[PDB]
């Protein structure tokens, strides 16, 4: 008549799980202990009931495991198992973490690049800080001119990236101009998007001659 | 929750749907393994281009990446078998496919199996449960 212990101490070893929201969840403590231990749920201490989750849980006895379907933000704690017997009983705890995507055009903080003014000869920046789930692709557009023109034969400006995301920056969300010339006045535009669309947003730059 | 919609250079780690943290050891070999600590799978993705990106093994300086026959591989120096195509899928699960190489004229995919084991491209697919991936967030 031996008190509980675990079969597969090896499947035991994760105490963090995290899923995307929508998806299922299965979590198993494989114990055995004579004679049979039961198992039982917590969440986050309390005791854990069918009438907790919407649309309860499974719980695969011959398994020792607890399966819930699409689980939902709501979902998100400690899930501790208790297997016991008259003689004893031993527990384990995993933390799940449910994810929620946001697929969509990437949306920048408000307000941000902010103007700035300098002495000519000073260095100034413009931040423009960025969310966005799918990798987002910054880049700081600004309006040159072309021999002498400020557009090109289609009526559109001629527009110069100063700084895009990509291996040689470490952090496209901030652009510094160093050893401001007087012909860095201007809009500087910080353009974020992502392969599903994109958003804008500028500043102004004011060099005091 | 909101920190993993952030920042241009992002630190991440790719918890594959099979349950692994994709990772790549210094031995150059791309493999998943199931440990929270293995300072292989900590990721460094960063955008080339729109809706393009290049994961990077920060620890072992190796990009993860695919060569045009189909098997995953990290190269020191970044070349164009490292541009992958990252992609949402309907469950909340990213995909990484090839930016390249293709096949048969479907895509190719990052994917680990039952075991952490690298799958083909040529045998994987879009919507197959194997080439799902959780980006989480390290900081």
């Amino acid at each position: 008549k031996r008190a509980p212990y675990w079969t597969n101490t090896e499947k035991m070893e994760k105490r963090l799980h995290a899923v995307p929201a929508a998806n299922t969840v299965k979590f198993r403590c494989p114990a055995g202990g004579n004679p049979m231990p039961t198992m039982r749920w917590l969440k986050n201490g309390k005791e854990f009931k069918q009438e907790h989750r919407i649309g309860g849980y499974k719980v695969r006895n011959q398994h020792w495991s607890l399966i819930m379907e699409s689980v939902v933000p709501s979902d998100k704690g400690n899930y501790t198992c208790v297997v016991e017997n008259e003689y004893g009983s031993i527990n384990h705890t995993y933390h799940l973490d449910v994810v929620e995507r946001s697929p969509h055009r990437p949306i920048l903080q408000a307000g941000l690049p902010a103007n700035a003014s300098t002495v000519v000869g000073g260095d100034v920046e413009f931040v423009c800080k960025v969310y966005s789930d799918a990798q987002p692709h910054i880049q700081w557009i600004k309006h040159v001119e072309k021999n002498g023109s400020k557009y090109g034969p289609d009526g559109l400006p001629y527009l110069k990236v100063l700084k895009h995301s990509g291996i040689n920056s470490s952090n496209a969300e901030v652009l510094a101009l160093f050893n401001v010339t007087e012909a860095d006045a201007g809009e500087y535009i910080c353009k974020v998007s992502n392969y599903i669309g994109q958003a804008n947003q500028s500043a102004w730059l004011t060099v005091l001659p | 929750s909101y920190n993993h919609l952030q920042g241009d250079v992002r630190w991440r780690k790719l918890f594959s749907f099979t349950k692994y943290f994709l990772k790549i050891e210094k031995n150059g070999k791309v493999s998943g393994t199931k440990k929270e600590n293995c300072p292989y799978s900590i990721l460094e993705i960063t955008s080339v281009e729109i809706g393009v990106v290049a994961v990077k093994a920060i620890n072992s300086n190796y990009y993860l990446a695919m060569n045009k026959k189909g098997k995953l591989y990290g190269s020191k120096e970044f070349n164009n078998d490292c541009k992958l195509k990252e992609r949402i899928e309907e469950n909340g699960y990213n995909t990484y496919a090839s930016f390249n190489w293709q096949h048969n004229g479907r895509q190719m995919y990052v994917a680990l199996n039952g075991k952490g084991a690298p799958r083909r491209g040529q045998k994987t697919r879009r919507k197959n449960t194997s080439a799902h991936f959780l980006p989480m967030v390290v900081h």
